[PDB]
């Protein structure tokens, strides 16, 4: 899916309750390779240091009879990445009841050890990770899509800020 | 449309039914008429294991503040401290589509005494009778256990009886939610603090019980079998603690 | 006779000190063994007067100015004389390119502070404010970047003791803009580092040792006080 | 004469020395130029591991909040906590007849830095950094470890050089308490939270460290050998824990 | 439900989700800081080629106001004044049902530059980079032009490059919106006049472009395969036409 | 901690770029293969910094300051030193 | 510096009676000596030191 | 172009042994950079005297 549209969708299907996890990513929007290429990762790669909360927002695009519920959870720098819903659900995590509303909006609260972060791939400036886990299923009654993708959007908060502007690393010449 | 917003947890949902507060009354601090106030390190929601609606399934018990001993700070004030208090706001979510039928009745017991399973009275050993995040389930029927030998020491629960001498129709004297697949896939309960003390153990004592029933078959379209999953997100309210001493380490198996 | 303007921090700190020299060469690049750029990692641990100097507290705060001070020769005296040299010095923050070639894109300085010399030019002379991400700088770090966890794979999880957090404040790129020149030519730029506006908090004991490496591991030379009679004036 | 009272524990001695307050400053909350406080749960006295005060003994060094990891709820919120802030209260014990000789220094080191026994440079591990409630030990000399196959990666602290290069006698830049046994056998320091930041990690960042070192040599009346024991009782103060999220479980061995 | 009435006509739909005005402005008429204005004989919603939602379409493009060239009085004045300025009223229409799935996203993008077929540099023609009424295709993936006796100076728009060498998520920063078959079936967008003149050639250059791309796959219950109308509707505001001449001719083929 | 000083369009954009590199030669006229001036069409498209950071936008109004850093070199060693 | 221009005198310590112990008391005691700066206390024109050292 | 290093040392600090030793570091020691065909160097010094 790499290079094409596919890669700017989560597939979720109506399988039994599983504690895998659906999605899962790293708070580096200016390393990670899923963030990077983002606005806000491309902006950030400009600056050295950045500050501020997020916006993580999920959008289904399933049908009107399919229903759920989902958990998007947020674990804070300084601990092993989560594995299971049952450590999921240790942190900071909001719930997507998928029959009442069709998107679900995520803040991630500014808990650092330091003002800025670091826009490079360093232990000592770790925003955490965000991950995303089935809460009961997803239900689709007879006669309708099994399979439906979800789609992921980031954004910056109101406090957002950067600093210490620099050359970005997505950029060449010849010569 | 509901919004549940404590601590550091968040839970939205937009298939609701509004919310019923047992005995009208909101979990609040003691009054006048040195404690532990973990405040939201320790009032968030957590979320238990989910269990699989079946077309034979006869429901599940859960005892609080029994499911959250091993919940986080929660659990670890518990058992850090000898005597605690807590109110509890619960979430039950139980999705489904518009070619779904049955119903779910949630019922908060105070006092949830359930019938044991052996011939001596009150035989059910503590290991048994606090089975802790996986809770329980109910029986279509009366089992006595005959293993003299080495008896189970387990609860017999019978969903007719409510598995406490009582028929189950004459539940809903207790604060109750009914979950319709039809116009509700959620249901929300908030119990404040139940006791004859103002502070008792937070080991030897549960407060609560959490009795999820199928009111009504579950059925999907004309398909011969179909399962929905349960989930139980629980969060404790104005929690405090006292006596800290060593931590207690309930003996298991 | 007190006084004491002098004995103040600002006073103390405020003396230019070199903490590095980046050496370059002008010469024909087929030739691999001669080095076109050179890139330093900005660091004031490379001397000892300067760190002495700084280690004496645990935090600090201030401003900086940087002065660089060119010179250059030839490496032989029978091919005449070169022309003019211009030296193009530029800042690397955390995450931007490293020059790769002597004359790659990097060097395009989009947004990259750059700072063009010309030889015979008085040094130029720059000025940085307070950069560091926390809220003060720090001259020591008891902890790990990486906090190995139960479960963890042996080779993963682990970071030297202090690493690198708040230290990562960028590098300097050098190199020669003008033509290279048919004969060798080795400049040299000797980095001044002048801090102002000094704040310091939580004073620690001057060095005993010589410094070995940015921490404070120490392997020999553990002998410094001489020998004196007790009783002897 | 003095009382230490803290949540819900209390030191009383008769033999202290008055105190001293680090910096001039007591360890405060930060102002505003969701939060989790255990208040009173966590801000009480522990006593660690006590040790034993020889003749031959070279002085003992422990971290902070590196020797609270295991002391209860206080550990337990730094590690199901990502961030942390708070101060400390050191008490150190060391009881002495009339008929004893000897002095012992204590030093509040903020950023205390060891030397490695490694050629590499700051090659020690995490494991060997973080002794926990034991600490460690000094050395009368420097030792290099050459075994290339399996370094030790451990400290080598040197009593002379304080372990961090620098002559033992400035070490009384940090401050300092005099245990002198003829005149007091107890002493306690109060540190303020130290750090460049408001709130830091409670596991990858030390705050202080507590150094024990024999300033006089130790002896009792003219027998060929004493031994005194010395205790280290640590407080937290004003504790502010941020950043919920799953337990974290530091490597061992 | 929405109301879109303007001229002579009148567009009403009840799966509507609101409206976004591109850069929260209206089109106006230009400000002092002979005209002609046809009013509401132009200002009215011509309705363009209706396409087809397939599981395998890549995306559609349509340049303005070149796709009004032959929508009646608007097209004549264009071809019939040399300057020209006018602001656009976009209306997207995506009928399904409820057992439908996917979702498309419409966004207008102010000087839309397509990427060429041909290795020569901007080298597509005038009657190819002008499609009209029928707009164009994304493709997924890059195909070079060979053919040098006779090029097909044609655009290759790239579904994931958005057709100009950009990430297609970067694509929301233009005014865009959602049209989710779960939630709605339409969607409206008001484009006010971009340009950096006051007016300019309705001829010689394009002022914008509306793309229309699946940002999820098309699907219906159980089917192997489904078709969906797509429809667009586009009506020009504060029409304002100047310097009247010979009707303008432009070539085709 | 937001400030948002450093992120305002002029410090963005207010950097300086190499645009492009204009070589002249110092010889005789008779050598055709030596070019004694040069003619650079002014354009910020032969780079890709600068190019990158102004096609963020779409339209965009500034004044302009161009700076000329001038190096030059001989071709030999063997011929003294020039003027 | 060390010169005769600017002698600050010397000091010296002596025993007034003896060191007194009863019995079963140790006979070898050890004092601590400290130096700190008084209030009047200044310094003026800055230099390098004579206790540091770097290789090449 | 020679470019020459004036250090002050005054009394009790370093003296330099060799040509590019750490006492030409500065840390602490006024310097004063000098390039060949510059207006010549000057500074002023107060009273210094104890
Ligand atoms: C060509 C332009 C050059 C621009 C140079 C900018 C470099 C900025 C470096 C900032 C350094 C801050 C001062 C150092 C702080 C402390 O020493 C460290 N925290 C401890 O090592
Ligand atoms: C590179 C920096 C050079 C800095 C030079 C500072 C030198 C300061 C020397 C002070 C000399 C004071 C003037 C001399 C006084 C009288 O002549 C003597 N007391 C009598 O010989």
């Amino acid at each position: 899916r790499k290079n094409t549209m596919d890669m700017y969708r989560v597939e979720l299907n109506d399988a039994a309750h599983s504690d895998t996890p659906i999605l899962c990513f790293s708070l580096s929007p200016a390393s990670d390779p899923r963030l990077a290429h983002t606005m806000l990762g491309e902006i950030l790669n400009y600056y050295t240091h950045w500050a501020g909360s997020l916006k993580f927002t999920f959008l289904f695009c399933g049908s009107m009879m399919a229903t759920g519920k989902l958990l998007v959870s947020y674990a804070p720098p300084g601990a092993e990445a989560p594995k299971s819903r049952k450590e999921a659900m240790l942190g900071t995590h909001v719930i997507w009841d998928i029959g009442l509303q069709s998107s679900c909006t995520m803040v991630v609260p500014w808990i650092s050890n330091t003002t800025y972060r670091l826009t490079i791939n360093d232990s000592f400036t770790e925003g955490g990770y965000i991950s995303m886990f089935y809460q009961t299923r997803v239900v689709v009654p007879l006669s309708t899509p099994r399979k439906m993708d979800i789609l992921g959007f980031v954004s910056a908060c109101n406090d957002f800020s950067v600093r210490l502007l620099r050359d970005t690393t997505h950029i060449s010449q010849e010569a | 449309v509901m919004q549940l917003t404590l601590g550091n947890s968040t839970i939205t949902t937009q298939e609701a039914a509004n919310s019923v507060v047992a005995y009208g009354r909101w979990p609040e601090y003691i009054k006048d008429s040195q404690p532990t106030e973990p405040d939201v390190a320790a009032c968030r929601f957590y979320t238990l294991d989910t269990v699989t609606w079946r077309k034979e399934s006869r429901g599940w018990w859960w005892k609080l503040p029994d499911a959250l001993k091993d919940m986080g700070l929660f659990g670890q004030n518990m058992f850090y401290h000898y005597l605690g208090r807590a109110g509890y706001t619960v979430h039950v979510q139980c999705n489904a589509s518009k070619f779904h039928q049955g119903a779910l009745g949630v019922f908060a017991v105070p006092e949830m005494c359930l019938a044991g399973d052996s011939t001596t009275h009150m035989f059910t050993k503590y290991e048994n009778a606090n089975p802790g995040e996986k809770g329980g389930e109910f029986k279509g029927s009366f089992t006595l256990d005959t293993n003299a030998t080495n008896p189970a020491r387990n609860f017999c629960p019978v969903d007719y009886l409510f598995g406490s001498g009582v028929l189950a129709g004459n539940a809903f004297v207790y604060p109750h939610q009914i979950i319709n697949l039809r116009t509700n896939n959620c249901a929300t309960l908030v119990l404040p603090y139940v006791n004859s003390l103002s502070i008792d153990s937070m080991t030897k004592h549960n407060n609560w019980g959490i009795a999820i029933l199928p009111l009504a078959p579950l059925d999907f379209a004309t398909e011969s079998s179909t399962e929905i999953p349960i989930t139980l997100t629980i969060a404790p309210m104005c929690c405090e603690f006292n006596g800290l001493r060593n931590i207690t380490v309930p003996r298991t198996q | 006779k007190r006084t004491r303007s002098e004995s103040t921090v600002e006073s103390f700190f405020a003396r230019g000190a070199c903490v590095a020299i980046i050496e370059v060469d002008n010469d024909a690049p087929t030739k691999r063994a001669s080095k076109l750029f050179s890139v330093w990692k900005i660091t004031y641990k490379d001397t000892v007067q300067l760190r002495r100097k700084l280690e004496f507290f645990t935090y600090s705060r201030f401003d900086m100015e940087l002065t660089f001070v060119v010179t250059s020769n030839y490496t032989d005296a029978n091919n005449g004389h070169a022309l003019n040299q211009v030296y193009q010095i530029m800042f690397i923050p955390p995450g931007a390119p490293i020059p790769g070639k002597w004359n790659d894109y990097t060097w395009q300085t989009s947004s990259n502070p750059s700072v063009f010399y010309t030889y015979g030019a008085p040094p130029a002379r720059i000025s940085v404010p307070y950069v560091g991400i926390a809220n003060a700088y720090s001259h020591f770090y008891d902890g790990f970047a990486k906090v190995p966890l139960a479960g963890q794979a042996s080779t993963e999880g682990d970071s030297l003791y202090g690493a690198a957090s708040l230290n990562d404040f960028g590098s300097l790129a050098v190199r020669v803009v003008n033509d290279h020149n048919p004969t060798k030519l080795t400049s040299k730029i000797r980095v001044y580092m002048k801090p102002k506006h000094v704040r310091v908090w939580c004073p620690r004991p001057p060095r005993a040792v010589p410094y070995y490496g940015p921490g404070v591991d120490y392997k020999d030379g553990l002998a410094p006080l001489p020998e004196k009679g007790l009783t002897t004036y």
